[PDB]
RNA sequence: GUAAGUUUAGAUUAUAGCCAAAAGAGGGAGCUCUUCUGGAACGGAAAAAACCUUUAAUAGUGAAUAAUUAACAACA
């Protein structure tokens, strides 16, 4: 046994690295548009 | 109009639509094509953080270095001994990954941790649930735990 | 129900892939229902056929005595004929054994993929 | 002797609690079994509740790209993928890359999954759909 | 990938506007759909207390 | 067109068996937004009103603004758990 | 290591490997208006995107792109190869 | 197929059910009786002691299933 004290462990796993391709934000797998025109704009 | 034609409607078409697939003959040059260059990937060794889809127990287990992993039994292994993982189904790199069908094989891959510490779990209350109760009608668990450590992952251009 | 169903067919033999003729020896048999709220007699004739836990492979004799216990139990049970592609097994390959899903014991487990 | 100690067990677990109950023996003690069994009855029920937030995750991230949750289930199954609910929901979030090439290894099976299912397999099975 | 830590926070949990046309359209099935948008089910991380609705406007 | 999914938005998705064929190889290059597509930034550079102001900043209820009684607030984790 | 000026610096080490200084643009925009406004501002080398970042506003995402960037020049990326402490030698 | 059984001696406990569903008998509705069968979830039928799925209970951030309110105007 070690030092460290037994009680509940909210998680079996730990790591230092989670994410190696990026961390998905919403605007991922959105397709832009010539100017980057945005939504209902006349231009 | 040719016989049995059926002018197109709401109906006439299934709100499916269908599909071609390109010809198997020049598909496989694709995929070999593929396989060549991802070959060269792998010599050149043009990645860096990986991540190991593992199977232990009854768990699959997705790895990457330095990751702790506990397990909730004993394992027999004196802490401080690395340890070979023999169950690995799926490796990635960053513009690239491995699947395996079902399983990658051993030549291709070889993931090894280490052994931390032998624990067991904190206390677990048990009590069913029953008219008149009474207060001693109930047991603890603790159950044995063991905690490993990622060590390496090491892979080779054996495609 | 008539006595032609325990009567097989020419069409029922093509159905279900059972030759007419050899009519296989052994009976794979395992409970798909509880015997709570059964009657004594479904209850006591599962106790004695062994099929206490449900989803448990049992393999028993086609023989009349035994036919008519299964008969018995028929709607608790589902019946597979077991099958030795390789034969019985030997004694030395008696560790090799292994039952596929399909009804067949092969007597050589070499861990290889089928593929 | 021990009598107070004994009240000491139970007041301990109730230290906690609001009210005359966290003071009297004849509530406390009842409060503390009833705390202990909601747990115990909550373990069971734990497990359920965390495959269905996996599975609710998986389906968000297949919807992501475009894929309903059943079809990407199904084509894996028949590409001999064992891969988890948990690692599942792992992999959109820290592989998204990974997770389109998945979505669109999953895709390219049901394309051959329904020219195999319309073929009744007379055609010669495809690439990806190749044992 | 690399991004600091409290704006990746952010993008992520970041909420969205949506625009819907109901022109000839039956609400109910819009209903479906602007429930899912608005609930934030439409994000593959959604967890129910992490308050990740979406905004979405209807004419 | 090999891959069955649009391979514009996220990565170019190159789907690959290898010679042994138990094994898939996916190659997964990020795709760049075209300049073109892109616009440049942008070269220009009371009590109970407050809680109305707050709740109309944040779409909250006002009923989340008010305080709570000294039970509660003692009650609270003074240590919320973090690792690494 | 603490870095200030970050356009600043990565501007330095561009002219060092005599690099043209990327040309910032929206990639992104959602909320302008709002209260929770989210800018994504790309660094766009000879047209070519190097880094972007996620901000609050403008400024912030140039500076969260600057900081990508420079994380980029020195191979610290988020992907790159794990350090390995299993060597024996 | 299976492992109890017969006899001798000592000795108590028990000697009041509940509800469903079957089979009868008075009766002509429904009631009124008698007999046989089954039951006491941690799942389901909404809340449902008595119906359906359910062999015990141990830890696990595994897996395959069971039962599981739902159904798709008339003219010759």
């Amino acid at each position: 046994q070690s030092g460290l004290d037994v009680i509940r462990i909210r998680k079996p796993f730990h790591t230092d690295n989670p994410s190696i391709q990026g961390q998905w934000h919403p605007f991922t797998n959105k397709r832009t548009a010539l100017h980057g025109l945005r939504p209902r704009e006349l231009r | 109009y040719p016989q049995g034609y059926v002018p197109k409607t709401s109906l006439s078409s299934p709100p499916w639509q269908e599909v071609v697939l390109p010809d198997p003959v020049e598909e496989t040059r694709h995929h070999a094509e593929v396989v060549k260059r991802v070959n060269e990937l792998i010599a050149t060794g043009q990645y860096g953080r990986l991540f190991a889809v593992v199977h232990f127990a009854s768990h699959q287990w997705k790895v990457t270095a330095e990751d702790l992993i506990l397990i909730e039994n004993e394992l027999d292994i004196k802490c401080g001994e690395r340890i070979r993982l023999e169950k690995v189904l799926l490796v990635g790199a960053d513009n690239f990954t491995l699947l395996g069908k079902p399983l990658l094989r051993k030549e291709l891959v070889r993931v090894e941790a280490t052994v931390i510490e032998k624990t067991e779990s904190w206390p677990k209350i048990n009590m069913k649930f029953r008219k008149r109760k009474n207060f001693r009608k109930k047991k603890i668990i603790v159950n044995p735990q063991t905690i490993l450590r990622i060590n390496t992952i090491e892979i080779a251009p054996r495609l | 129900i008539p006595d032609k169903v325990f009567q097989p067919k020419p069409e029922d033999h093509e159905k279900y892939g059972g030759d007419p003729q050899n009519p296989h020896k052994l009976h794979i048999v395992t409970r798909i229902r509880s015997t709570k709220r059964r009657p004594y007699w479904e209850k006591d004739t599962i106790k004695m056929l062994g099929l206490q836990k449900a989803h448990s492979p049992q393999i028993h004799k086609n023989i009349p005595s035994v036919n008519a216990k299964l008969k018995v139990v028929k709607h608790l049970i589902r019946i597979q004929p077991l099958k030795l592609p390789q034969g019985l097994p030997t004694e030395e390959t008696m560790s090799s054994t292994c039952l596929k899903s399909t009804g067949e014991l092969v007597v050589q487990w070499h861990l290889k993929p089928v593929e | 002797t021990d009598r107070y100690w004994r009240v000491q067990e139970v007041l301990k677990h109730a230290q906690h609690f609001r009210g005359r109950k966290n003071r009297c023996y004849r509530l406390a003690v009842r409060a503390v079994t009833r705390a202990f069994v909601k747990c115990t009855k909550a373990r069971r029920l734990k497990k359920r509740n965390l495959r269905t937030l996996w599975i609710n995750r998986i389906t968000a991230a297949s919807q992501e790209h475009g894929l309903k949750y059943p079809a990407f289930i199904v084509n894996l199954i028949k590409c001999q993928v064992e891969l988890n609910r948990k690692v599942l929901v792992d992999l959109a979030i820290y592989e998204p890359k990974t997770f389109k090439s998945l979505a669109a290894l999953a895709k390219r099976r049901q394309q051959e999954g329904f020219a195999a299912a319309l073929g009744d397999g007379k055609e010669p099975e495809g690439i990806f759909s190749r044992v | 990938s690399s991004f600091s830590r409290a704006p990746q926070q952010w993008a992520t949990f970041a909420r969205m506007w949506y625009l819907l046309d109901g022109k000839m359209q039956p609400p109910g099935k819009l209903a479906v759909i602007a429930s899912n948008k608005l609930q934030g089910l439409n994000k593959p991380v959604y967890h129910q207390l992490s308050d990740c609705g979406d905004h979405v406007v209807i004419i | 067109t090999y891959s069955s999914l649009p391979d514009d938005y996220n990565c170019q998705v190159d789907l690959a068996l290898t010679a042994d064929g138990r094994t898939i190889v996916c190659y997964h290059p990020s795709v760049d937004i075209p300049y073109e597509h892109t616009k440049p930034i942008p070269q220009p550079d009371e009590q109970g009103p407050m809680i109305e102001q707050l709740s109309k900043v944040f779409y909250t209820t006002k009923h989340r603004w008010y305080p709570h009684g000294q039970y509660h607030n003692r009650r609270k984790k003074l240590n919320p758990p973090r690792d690494r | 290591w603490t870095v200030v000026n970050p356009m600043g610096l990565l501007v330095e080490e561009l002219k060092k490997r005599n690099i043209s200084a990327p040309e910032s643009r929206l990639t992104r925009q959602s909320g302008s208006t709002t209260a929770l406004p989210l800018y994504f501002v790309g660094l766009y080398c000879d047209r070519k995107l190097i880094a972007e970042g996620p901000g609050e506003t403008v400024l912030v995402a140039e500076e969260e792109a600057a900081r990508v960037a420079l994380r980029k020049l020195y191979g610290f990326t988020e992907n790159r190869r794990p350090w390995d402490y299993s060597k024996p030698k």
